[PDB]
């Protein structure tokens, strides 16, 4: 009940929002998992892994060009902007409301979301292999090598760029190979940002789960903690739930508007 | 440090 869930909104001082692939899956963005989420002959369990970067990053990099590049025509959608103006708006009442995404897309940013934490990284922005220091990237292309690489046709040829050519750090002194920052398979999430996804999930008085399910990952994580608190959960999704906290079934850009109005 | 997806 929409009216149930209503109530709780409007007494609410501090809204935890996570949010996965569903969310991003309704502005058009590939996420490569799947049937038919292939991106040549590779899926993303292919390519996202410090492996693949290690043995061809050439690959790997022509890939997020693509990725990157794709972001330009994609835009974010109705749950994303009621998520923003519902932040903008509460917070000038001193009602908090924080994002934890799983999604690499900035598509939140692009809405106008402030306080969003991006558990498994940007794909806009890098990390350099020597030094360690991490940049915000929206350049289009990234460096000039790829220009007009990473088609996703299975038939492309590789671009097979000399690494010496992929990004580089720009520190004067360092130079190193820059690599997307974003969490890859086998890798740990950060510790830092879990600490601070924690404090705020030990915080909130009411949390939603949107464009994923409370049940696996990542919500899963933390979303226990919150339910033992006595905290309600609201999940937006497309999935069902038998006859058996609350759960809208439906795209998010419907749902989730007249939600959070 | 946690596992990207617990490893599966
Ligand atoms: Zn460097």
């Amino acid at each position: 009940d929409l009216t149930a869930f209503r109530e709780h909104f409007a007494k609410a001082k501090h809204i935890a929002i996570i949010t996965g692939a569903g969310v991003s899956a309704e502005s058009g963005v590939p996420t490569f998992r799947g049937p038919g989420g292939f991106w040549r002959k590779w899926q993303a369990q292919d390519l996202a892994t410090p492996e693949a970067f290690s043995r061809d990053p050439s690959l790997v990099w022509e890939f997020y060009h693509y990725r990157r590049e794709v972001m330009r025509s994609k835009m974010p959608n109705p749950a994303h902007l009621a998520i923003a103006e519902c932040e903008a708006r509460l917070g000038q009442q001193g009602r908090s409301v924080v994002i934890i995404t799983q999604n690499i897309d900035e598509l939140h940013h692009r809405a106008g979301s402030k306080h969003v934490y991006e558990i498994h990284g940007s794909l806009f922005k890098t990390r350099c292999m020597s030094c360690g220091e991490v940049k915000a990237n929206h350049k289009s292309p990234i460096c000039p090598a790829l220009d007009g690489k990473g088609a996703p046709d299975p038939n492309t040829k590789e671009a097979r760029i000399p690494v010496e050519l992929l990004p580089r750090c720009e520190r004067k002194s360092c130079n190193g190979l820059l690599r997307p920052h974003v969490v890859w398979f086998g890798e740990t999430l950060d510790s830092d940002i879990l600490t601070a996804v924690e404090r705020e999930l030990e915080k909130c008085d009411l949390c939603l789960v949107v464009g994923t399910s409370s049940i696996v990952y990542p919500a899963a994580m933390f979303a226990p903690q919150v339910a033992s608190r006595g905290v309600p959960v609201a999940e937006f999704n497309m999935e069902c739930t038998p006859a058996t906290k609350y759960h809208f079934e439906g795209p998010c850009g419907s749902t989730l508007p007249p939600a959070l109005e | 440090g946690v596992l990207k997806e617990y490893g599966v």
